């Protein structure tokens, strides 16, 4: 009832909950909000591909 | 006539007729729990709005804006002499038209009573002037 529950149902629940409540916020209609975010995806074009996993540990630390 | 709470000077709530069926809806969940576990955020989450703007019935505040009213003004070549006629148009269509006269009233009436049948002759002459 302890560890195997935060590994399991119980953990994973709470993280669904919070990773889920952080994506239903990203869906608005909203010109601006679409916009930046094509221009910015612009970005792994210019950027050499080494700096990808810089941008995954960034992007992690966006969803906290 | 009157002011009531869905139509007043400066605003009405606007409502048609709905012509769908009164569909009912109960127990609103997610795959994560139900609706009254999560309702005190769901108001930064869009798709999770219980109201539609194409329901007939939806709520909208619409200010009265007067509509594009226009002075034909005492000057004015249209008008033939002075008359402030009161518009309010759709771009160029007529919806209520507003005759302001008295511009050129001058009390003939009033006058006529001061005088005699012979002096008051001459004010006739300068009712239509042509
Ligand atoms: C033997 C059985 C084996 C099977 C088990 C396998 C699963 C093991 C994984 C266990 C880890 C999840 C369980 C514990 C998570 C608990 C989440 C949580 O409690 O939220 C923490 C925090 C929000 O704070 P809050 O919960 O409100 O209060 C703090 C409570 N002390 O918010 C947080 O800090 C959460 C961290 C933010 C989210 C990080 C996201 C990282 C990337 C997602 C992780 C999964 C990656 C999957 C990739 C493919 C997905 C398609
Ligand atoms: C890879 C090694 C083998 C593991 C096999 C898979 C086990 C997965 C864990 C069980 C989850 C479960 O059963 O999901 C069912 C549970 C039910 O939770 P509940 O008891 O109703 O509490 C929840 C409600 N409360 C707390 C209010 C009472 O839904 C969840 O939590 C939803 C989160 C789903 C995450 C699923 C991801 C699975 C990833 C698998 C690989 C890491």
């Amino acid at each position: 009832r302890g560890i195997l529950q935060l590994f399991g149902p119980l953990g994973l629940w709470k993280l669904s909950t919070f990773i889920s409540s952080k994506l239903n916020k990203l869906v608005f209609l909203n010109i601006g909000f679409i916009l930046e975010i094509i221009v910015l995806s612009w970005l792994l074009i210019v950027f050499k591909v080494s700096l990808l996993k810089y941008i995954l540990l960034l992007i992690i630390f966006i969803i906290l | 006539a009157a002011q009531t709470k869905d139509n007043n000077d400066f605003y009405d709530v606007k409502t048609k007729k709905n012509d769908f069926f009164p569909v009912q809806v109960d127990g609103i969940e997610s795959s994560l729990g139900k609706y009254e576990e999560f309702a005190k955020d769901a108001h930064e989450w869009e798709s999770w709005n219980l109201q539609n703007e194409d329901h007939p019935e939806y709520p909208v505040k619409r200010t009265k804006i007067r509509h594009f009213t226009l002075n034909f003004g005492p000057q004015h070549p249209a008008a033939h002499g002075v008359l402030r006629l009161i518009l309010e148009l759709h771009g160029e269509e007529i919806l209520r038209s507003d005759p302001h006269v008295g511009l050129l009233h001058r009390g003939t009436e009033k006058l006529i009573e001061s005088k005699t049948y012979m002096q008051a002759l001459p004010y006739f002459d300068r009712l239509d002037y042509v």
